[PDB]
């Protein structure tokens, strides 16, 4: 499969941003999808995840300010964030896992290239 | 030179010719009324046309209608009237019958694809197979069947090409017939293969997490497993899942194990932890594995039957995840009689009740500690009531899969009835393609050509006998 991301750059503090990630699979592509972030010189953190409907997970530090949506007609994920804070300047990756129904331990995870998001409070 | 050649086979005396005519008329009328009954009970039911899995039923009935009404029409123009049909009318009639058969085969094609997506990709079924996509696919199949039927009407009759053409079908060229029968035969054999594969693979996988494949008893298997891990008997706890921060709370479990390590009940609490991932959590798990003798950590990849053996041997299973969209691990644990102590997040909220396990808060080592000591206290009494309650709860989540298997069995039955009905007829066209024939083969052609109308007769009987929802909808009208 192949994943393409869009929406990176610099954002003024307090603003909002849309990130888009599109996947090219053969049968529904990814069963579950998610957004990861990596601060410079820090480990990756789970910031968003969704499969369908009301199966959304946001971390405790981004709950109430990050919303995730999935479009199934084009097989893509959108991340909306608002009221950005300057600890969110990170490289964002798009992760897409297919998981097997017969065996819950099996899973295949695929990754995007990642886009740099720099939120700046400088006036 | 005419459609509906009944003047052949002069054995039929006038004492029985009227009997043949009236039985053909009553059979055609019966098929038409059955098919319109199927359509009207489909269209007067909200729950039947809203499910794409039943859509082909309507399609199948419509195809059978194209074999019914045309037959009745063709039976009126030769006995009741005596209108000799031209080339155009014969072409239209033969095209209608061929379109009926090709639409039946294509409806079985789309039904087989829908069955595969429903059974063997259940997570992707409710998002791939939508009503507009199914309607579009059925319309495309019907239109391609119509086009390939009406091709001789557009200039593919045998008098146009000035070449040799068939004798049992005047004004029908040989090449069109062999191409049509080749397409239909190839599609039919593909559908037989597809249904066989769908029913075969789903048999070995739908019923896998059950104690019927596990020998011995509970305590004997637990003792053998703990001796295999170099431990004594005791209350056993299990974790299986990914080693990462954010998805599954393996670090929550490790913190809880560290907290219980300082207490006086840790000698009666064995722990098994299976998984792999980031090296830091792996190192923490290995450090707790070497610090205490009653904590076992496995990293290597395991077989599915080994996990089935593990689920029915241990007493409790801990699922302290943060994001669980499906909770298949809880289903596999509870099907084999393993009481879960899980986090109330995601799909784990609506699977474990207050009598089928213990629920904790997400990412709470203290609450996990309290629940695990409560489970230790609860394990002192008998536990078979909780095991049977968890088995009854988890077996109730596979009811949709069993109905999908039953629908696939019904579809295999419809396919083999269609195969039996249209087999010898298409075999007569095969033998027409390779070699000539005498009048006896044309006679048995005319005799076995009523199997099409018989197939149209017996399809609604199968629909009424198999489908409980269709039966209840039919009983809702009166
Ligand atoms: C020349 C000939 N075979 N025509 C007859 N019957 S018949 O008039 O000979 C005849 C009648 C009655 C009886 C009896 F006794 F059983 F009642 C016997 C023979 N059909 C019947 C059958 C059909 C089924 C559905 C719709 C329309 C027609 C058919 C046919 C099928 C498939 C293809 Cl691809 C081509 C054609 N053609």
């Amino acid at each position: 499969v192949q994943l393409q991301e869009s929406g990176g750059g610099l954002v003024q503090a307090g603003g909002s941003l849309r990130l888009s990630c599109a996947a090219s699979g053969t049968i529904f592509g990814p069963d579950v999808m998610g957004w990861y972030r990596q601060a410079p010189g820090k480990e990756r953190e789970l910031v968003a995840g969704i499969s369908n409907g009301a199966n959304t997970y946001y971390a405790d530090s981004v709950k109430g300010r990050f919303t995730i949506s999935r479009d199934n007609a084009k097989n893509t994920v959108y991340l909306q964030m608002n009221s950005l804070k300057p600890e969110d300047t990170a490289v964002y990756y798009c992760a897409a896992e297919v998981l097997d129904y017969t065996f819950a331990y099996l899973y295949h995870a695929y990754w995007g290239q990642g886009t740099q998001v720099t939120v700046s409070s400088h006036h | 030179e005419n459609f509906m050649d009944i003047e052949c086979f002069m054995v039929l005396n006038p004492s029985q010719q009227l009997a043949i005519a009236v039985l053909s008329l009553t059979l055609g009328t019966f098929t038409v009324l059955e098919n319109l009954l199927v359509l009207c009970v489909i269209l007067h039911s909200r729950s039947l046309r809203c499910r794409p899995s039943y859509h082909f039923i309507g399609s199948l009935a419509v195809a059978d209608l194209l074999g019914s009404v045309i037959f009745v029409y063709s039976f009126i123009d030769f006995h009741v009237f005596h209108r000799k049909d031209s080339r155009n009318v014969f072409l239209f009639k033969l095209g209608g019958v061929t379109a009926s058969f090709t639409a039946k085969v294509g409806s079985l094609f789309l039904a087989a694809i829908d069955r595969y997506i429903s059974i063997h990709r259940p997570l992707a079924y409710k998002r791939i197979v939508t009503r507009p996509k199914a309607v579009v696919a059925f319309c495309l199949m019907w239109t391609i069947a119509i086009v390939i039927a009406v091709l001789p009407l557009l200039g593919w009759n045998c008098e146009k090409l000035q070449s040799v053409c068939s004798d049992i079908f005047p004004h029908i060229d040989k090449t069109y017939l062999m191409f049509w029968i080749g397409v239909v035969s190839v599609l039919l054999l593909f559908i037989v293969y597809a249904y066989m594969y769908i029913l075969w693979k789903a048999g070995i996988d739908c019923s896998f997490w059950n104690e019927s494949y596990l020998t011995g008893s509970r305590d004997e298997r637990k003792k053998s497993l703990l001796s295999k891990f170099g431990m004594d008997e005791g209350v056993t706890f299990m974790f299986i899942g990914r080693f990462d921060r954010g998805q599954k709370g393996v670090d929550v479990l490790l913190k809880a194990i560290e907290i219980l390590s300082s207490k006086k009940e840790f000698q009666e609490m064995r722990f098994i932890i299976i998984g792999k991932g980031d090296p830091e959590l792996e190192g923490w798990a290995r450090s707790l594995e070497e610090k205490h003798g009653n904590v076992k950590v496995i990293t290597e990849m395991l077989s599915r039957e080994f996990v089935r053996e593990l689920y029915g041997s241990v007493d409790f299973v801990i699922i302290p995840s943060y994001f669980e969209p499906f909770g298949l691990v809880a289903l596999e644990a509870m099907c084999l009689g393993a009481i879960p102590i899980a986090s109330a997040v995601g799909g784990l909220r609506d699977i474990i009740t207050n009598e089928t396990g213990i629920l904790v808060k997400a990412g709470d080592p203290g609450e996990l500690a309290n629940a695990i000591l409560k489970a230790l206290e609860l394990s002192r009494s008998d536990l078979s009531k909780f095991r049977e309650n968890c088995k009854k709860r988890a077996m109730s989540f596979s009811d949709q899969a069993r109905m999908d298997i039953e629908l696939a069995k019904t579809l295999v039955l419809i396919l083999v009835v269609l195969i039996i009905c249209w087999g010898p007829l298409l075999a007569i066209m095969v033998y027409d393609v390779f070699g000539k024939m005498n009048k006896l083969i044309k006679t048995v052609f005319a005799f076995c050509s009523m199997l099409c109308l018989l197939n149209s007769t017996v399809n609604p009987i199968i629909y009424a006998l198999r489908s409980k929802d269709l039966r209840h909808a039919f009983r809702s009208m009166f």
